Parts: C-alpha cells; structure tokens; sequence
C-alpha cells in the first residue's frame, strides 16, 4: 500500500475500455494506440503471499 | 498561494495539457494589480514600457 | 510483460508507411521476438518455481 | 475541422509567361510570373486555393514544366486543407520565405528555371489553403463522428473515429497526448470535445 | 512514448502530412529519417530491457 | 476576533480585496 | 455581422445570442480592412496580452502578432455601464520560469524557480523533490552585461 502508488496491481486497465474511445483517451490509451501494451504481472501479489 | 485559478489560462502554444505537471516560462510575476469588481468608466491608454 | 506492435509504432497501420518498414526486413520481427522470447521464458520460471 | 470561421474564400492563380527556345531550341526569349496578375499577395480569406496559370511556350515546340520545392508544401498539396495563420506569396526575395521554382524544359532542353517565389506563413487556421471555396456560413468545418475518416482538426491530419466525449475542459482547444496524439478536440462552436481512436 | 514526438530530421512527427506535402519520393526520404530514429529508440529500449 | 486569520495572508495596503469560500 | 464592409457592424442584437464575430480594422493610411479577429466563443474566461504582439485568448495565441505598443480602451463602461464592465480584475505580468501543476486542463499549483532549492525543483520536475545529490550551475552574473572580445 505505501509502495504501490497505483493501490494495486490491478490498475492495468483492461484495453476493453480503450477501444471504447467515446471519452478521452487515457495515458494507457495513449501508449496503447502507439502499439503498445503491457501485459498482466505472471502472479498476482495475492498468489505470492500464498 | 491559495489562488484557485478561477478561470486562469495556462498559455498553451498550440494543444493543452489536460492533466500534469510543466515548467514554463509564464507571465507569473505580478505588476501593479488591478483588481476593480464591475467598473469601467475609464479611457485608458495602456502602455508597454511603464 | 511488455510488449508492442513496433510495426505500428512507426507506421500506426499506415500501409503506405509499411511498405518502407518492410524493407528493414526483421528489425521489427528481430525486436519483438526478443522481447517475447524473454518475457515467456520469464512466465515458464515464475510459474515453475511458484 | 479549424476554428469557426466565416466562409472567405480568395482564389490565388499566379500567372507565368514566357518563351524559350529560340532558334535550335537552346535558347530564350522571356519569363515572368504575377501572384494573381500582381509581383506579390497575401490572402485575407480563410479559403484561398491557388491557380497556376502557364503562357510558357518554346520557340521550338513544347516545354517540359518541372516544380521545385523549397517548402514543406508542393503547389498540389497546399490546396489540400492546408491550414495558416498568415500566408504571403513574392515573385522577388523575401525574408523566411520559402522557395518554389519552376523549370521550363524546351523540346532541346535550355533548362532554364522561371521565378523563385517566396512564401512567408506561420501555421494556423486563419486561412486555408483550399481545392475550392469551401462552403458553410460561420464555419467550413465538417466530421463524420463515430466514423473511421480522414480529418484535418485544425491541420491535425489524420485517420480516426470521432467520438463525442462529454467531458467540460473549460481551458485549451484541442488536447494532444502525451505522446504528442490529438486525443479530443473541443467543437467550441458548441464547447463540445470528441475523443479520437485510431480506426486500427 | 515520448521518443516519438521528437521530429527526428524530418518536416514532422507524423507521416500523412509528408504524403501529403510533398510527392511521395521526398516523402519517402523524409519519413526514413523518422523511421530510422522510431526503431533505434526502440533498440535501445529493447536492449535495456533485456 | 477572527483578525489574525486574516492577517495571515500576505498583503498590503491598497489590496482591496475579498476573501471567499 | 460578418462584414463591415459590405455591411454596418451596427449590432442588431443584444446580450450576443449569436457569438459576435469579432473583426480588427487595420488604422493605417494605406490599410483600413477589419480583419477577423474571432468567431466570438461561447464564454471567455482570461485574455492575456503580451508586449511583442501576443494576442493570447484562453490558452491560445490567436494573434501573437508584431510587437503591440499602446493597447488602449475604450470600453463604454460609463454612466450605468459602470456596473456593467467585464474588466475584475486585470494584473501587469512578467514572464517568470514556473513549474505548474495542471489537472483537467485546470491549473492547480504553482512553484517559481528564483530560489536555489526552488531552482533546484523547477530544474527537477516535481514540485517535492527528495533528499540526494542534485546537479547544479555556478551562479552565472546576474547582470547579463557580458563585455565583448574581439
Ligand atoms: C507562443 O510561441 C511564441 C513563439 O515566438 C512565443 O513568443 C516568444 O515567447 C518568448 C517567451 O518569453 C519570448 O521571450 C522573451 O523575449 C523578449 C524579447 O526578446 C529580446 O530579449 C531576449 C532576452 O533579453 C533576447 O534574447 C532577444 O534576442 C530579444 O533581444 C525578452 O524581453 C524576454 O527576456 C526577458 O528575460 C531576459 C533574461 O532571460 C532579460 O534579459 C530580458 O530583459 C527580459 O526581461 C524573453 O526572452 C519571445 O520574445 C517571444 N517571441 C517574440 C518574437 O517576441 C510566445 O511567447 C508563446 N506563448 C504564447 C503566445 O502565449
Ligand atoms: C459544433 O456545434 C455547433 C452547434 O450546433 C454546430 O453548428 C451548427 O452548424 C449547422 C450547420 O453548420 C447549423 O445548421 C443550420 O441549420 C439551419 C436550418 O437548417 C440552416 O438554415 C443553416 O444554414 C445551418 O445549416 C446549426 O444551426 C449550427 N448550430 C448552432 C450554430 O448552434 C457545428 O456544426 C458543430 N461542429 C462544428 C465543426 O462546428
Ligand atoms: C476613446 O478614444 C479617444 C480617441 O479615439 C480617446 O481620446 C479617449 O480617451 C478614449 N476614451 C474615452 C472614454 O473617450
Ligand atoms: C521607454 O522608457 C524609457 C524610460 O522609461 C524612456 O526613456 C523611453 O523614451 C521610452 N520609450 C518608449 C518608446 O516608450
Ligand atoms: C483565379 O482563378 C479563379 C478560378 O480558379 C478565377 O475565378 C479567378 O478569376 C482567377 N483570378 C485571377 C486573378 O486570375
Ligand atoms: C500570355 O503572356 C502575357 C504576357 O507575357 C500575359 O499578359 C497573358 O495573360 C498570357 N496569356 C495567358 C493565357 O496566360
Ligand atoms: C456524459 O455524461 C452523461 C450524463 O451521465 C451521459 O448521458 C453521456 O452518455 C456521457 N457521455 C460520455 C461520452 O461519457
Ligand atoms: C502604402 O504603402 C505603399 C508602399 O510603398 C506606398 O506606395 C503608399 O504610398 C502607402 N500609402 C500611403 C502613404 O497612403
């Protein structure tokens, strides 16, 4: 919580929304119309602290 | 400080940021503030240099 | 994981645009392969020792 | 799409007069140009589309007309939406102008080149250079929203679909990305912004 | 990102309007420059990456 | 008195003025 | 209107309804056009204007324009007009280098950069900055007044 600055590992928007594009394109927008697209972490914070 | 920005304009050359943070040089220095609320019964001859 | 459409991010689907790509050959294929490679062998370990 | 403005148009021909060849076609007789029947011109009219106008003929028959280009435009371009906030057009030199020359070819070849005209503009949408008079009282602009099409937001050009964004941005026009990308641009006409995606 | 915006040598940051300028051979010309600085950009990225 | 509140704020003497919010 | 040449600008209307093209008539001997200075937008907010021509209207440089000398009113603000005047507030201004801080297109806070750990933050661009080593400049002269050698 004081790390992330984010809150959590899930602010990875979904680029569902970004093709929505009926409001204003965000910074993921942003970098996903230039072609890029990050990929969800390979675990979750919850499965490491099981 | 405690300036709102009621309607201040960031002086954008061309496309405004909408969300961020810039260093730029802008006219932030204040001369002679005038500040009359709803009044103007003047002729005036503004001039540069004074 | 990251990843991006290099080919887009040059070109941003401009055919015209993507016939001069295609003659810098792998480049871009050279590029996201590596990128790729990388980060499945990165998913295949984590979720090995997990 | 530019800032609403009323529908002025002004079209801008540039006459061009001259012979070459003379006898065996390897020599002159004489060149001249006129912006518009004039040595130099600036366009009031938001629209303006040029006209080049050819009385170029070789003594000896036909003359190849080669276009130079000292500009960021070519004379088939600047018509295409081009957008300024001043444009200026010289026969003579003129100071940050730009360059475009014309080269009149006989059928034996002088390869001499007619006038360097000089073009001094700023960028803007004050005044577009046009294929035609556009048509529109108030306003030449038009958008096709939630439509993959080409555009010119106020010389933005571009592939995309215009999605009305219900957003308020009282500050600012048009809002770039980041990444230097138009994503919404504000109608003002009706303080209206649309978000922008790309088609693909 | 913000790699792109820089007009790397050429008229301009984006392309369309060098189609449309000028014929495309120069357009052509003008727009490897763009290319070229867009793919190192990303080399080096990439090597930074891995 | 609620003075000092507003001697807080930086100012002089011909800043006719009015405090909101 | 929208031409005072072909027609009076002797307004028809009152309190707009129709944003009001605004014209700029040349007053030179050999130039007396009204150029279109704006299709009037829906609500202006802060106009600033600058000496070296800057016509800046809501964050845009419509003009910015040849240095302007004598920018000079005459708002028929008189007579009942005097409750009737737009001008609030106006401040004089001077350029200053300043790290703002903007969200939806809507200033938020400022920080000027004279003082050295504020030099520090503007050179930096985050208005905190964190406790390190920092790069800086020997304090050139103030005074520009560089003599010339030949
Ligand atoms: C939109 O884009 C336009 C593009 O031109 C901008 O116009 C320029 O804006 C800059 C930003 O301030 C202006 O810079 C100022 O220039 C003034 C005049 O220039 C003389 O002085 C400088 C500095 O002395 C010389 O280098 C130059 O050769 C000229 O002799 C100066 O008065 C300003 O300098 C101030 O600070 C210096 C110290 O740094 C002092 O020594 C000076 O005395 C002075 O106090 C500053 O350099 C620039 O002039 C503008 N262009 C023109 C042609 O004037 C718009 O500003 C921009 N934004 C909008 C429109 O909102
Ligand atoms: C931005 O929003 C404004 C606000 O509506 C749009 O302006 C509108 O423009 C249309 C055509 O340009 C106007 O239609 C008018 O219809 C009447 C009746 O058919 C006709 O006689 C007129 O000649 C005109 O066609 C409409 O009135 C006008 N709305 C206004 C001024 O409030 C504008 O199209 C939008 N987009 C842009 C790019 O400005
Ligand atoms: C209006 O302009 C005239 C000259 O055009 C000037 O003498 C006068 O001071 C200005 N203001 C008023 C209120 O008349
Ligand atoms: C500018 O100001 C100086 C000093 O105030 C004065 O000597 C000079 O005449 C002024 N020039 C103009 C054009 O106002
Ligand atoms: C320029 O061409 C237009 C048509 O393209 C014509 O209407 C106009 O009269 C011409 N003007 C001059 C000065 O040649
Ligand atoms: C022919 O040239 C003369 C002068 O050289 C010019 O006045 C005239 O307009 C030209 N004719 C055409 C059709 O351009
Ligand atoms: C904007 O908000 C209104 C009110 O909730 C809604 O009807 C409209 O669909 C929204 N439009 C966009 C583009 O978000
Ligand atoms: C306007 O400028 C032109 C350009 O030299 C000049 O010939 C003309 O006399 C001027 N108009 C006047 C002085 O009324």
């Amino acid at each position: 919580n004081k790390v992330v600055t984010n809150g959590l590992g899930t602010v990875d928007e979904d680029y569902k929304r970004c093709s929505n594009g009926r409001s204003v394109a965000d910074l993921v927008c942003a970098q996903y119309y230039s072609g890029v697209m990050v990929l969800p972490g390979v675990v979750d914070a919850e499965k490491l602290h099981m | 400080e405690g300036f709102s920005f009621n309607n201040w304009f960031l002086l954008s050359n061309d496309s405004t940021l909408v969300h961020g943070k810039v260093v730029s040089n802008q006219p932030l220095l204040v001369n002679c503030l005038l500040a009359i609320p709803k009044i103007y019964g003047l002729g005036q001859f503004f001039s540069f240099n004074q | 994981p990251v990843s991006v459409d290099c080919a887009t991010y040059v070109c941003n689907g401009n055919s015209r645009c993507k016939q001069l790509l295609t003659q810098y050959t792998a480049a871009c294929k050279t590029i996201e392969s590596a990128l790729q490679l990388s980060a499945r062998l990165e998913s295949v370990e984590v979720n090995s020792m997990l | 799409v530019t800032l609403p403005s009323f529908n002025a148009h002004s079209f801008v021909n540039i006459t061009v007069s001259a012979s070459f060849g003379g006898h065996s076609g390897a020599n002159l007789i004489a060149s001249d140009t006129t912006i518009n029947g004039f040595s130099s011109f600036c366009v009031d009219t938001r629209q303006f589309t040029i006209s080049l106008s050819y009385n170029v003929t070789n003594s000896y028959g036909y003359v190849s007309n080669s276009q130079d280009s000292n500009c960021p435009f070519t004379l088939q371009s600047v018509n295409d939406y081009l957008s300024f906030s001043k444009f200026c057009v010289s026969t003579s030199l003129l100071a940050s102008a730009c360059t475009i020359d014309l080269f009149g070819y006989p059928e034996f070849g002088s390869g001499v080149k007619f006038t360097s005209l000089y073009f001094q503009f700023t960028k803007g949408e004050l005044i577009t250079g046009t294929p035609k008079p556009l048509e529109g009282v108030t306003d030449v602009s038009f958008m096709t929203l939630d439509v993959c099409t080409k555009y010119t937001i106020y010389g933005f050009k571009g592939e995309g679909i215009i999605t009305l964004t219900n957003s308020s941005f009282l500050a600012g026009v048009y809002y770039t990305s980041d990444s230097g990308q138009l994503l919404a641009f504000k109608n003002v006409t009706s303080g209206a912004v649309y978000s922008v995606t790309p088609c693909s | 990102t913000v790699q792109l915006q820089h007009n790397f040598q050429a008229i301009s940051s984006s392309i369309d309007d060098i189609y449309s300028r000028l014929d495309p051979p120069s357009a052509d010309v003008q727009v490897d420059r763009l290319i070229t600085g867009r793919l190192s950009a990303l080399n080096a990225f990439v090597a930074q990456t891995l | 008195n609620f003075r000092r509140f507003f001697s807080k704020f930086n100012v002089q003497a011909p800043a006719v003025v009015v405090l909101g919010g | 209107s929208s031409n005072p040449h072909l027609a009076t600008f002797a307004i028809p209307l009152g309190a707009t309804q129709v944003p009001y093209y605004c014209f700029f008539k040349v007053d030179t001997y050999n130039s007396t056009v009204y150029k279109f200075l704006a299709v009037l937008p829906p609500t202006v907010r802060e106009i600033v204007i600058t000496k070296y021509g800057d016509v800046y209207v809501n964050g845009f440089g419509y003009l910015h324009l040849g240095l302007l000398d004598a920018v000079t009113i005459n708002f028929t603000g008189h007579g009942t007009d005097d409750d009737v005047s737009g001008f609030w507030t106006i401040a004089s201004t001077n350029f200053v280098d300043a790290l703002i801080e903007v969200q939806g297109t809507a200033i938020q806070r400022i920080l000027y950069c004279d003082d050295p750990v504020s030099q520090l933050k503007c050179s930096q661009v985050a208005f905190d900055l964190d406790d390190g080593f920092y790069p800086f400049s020997s304090r050139n002269l103030l005074s520009h007044e560089q003599p010339i050698s030949f």
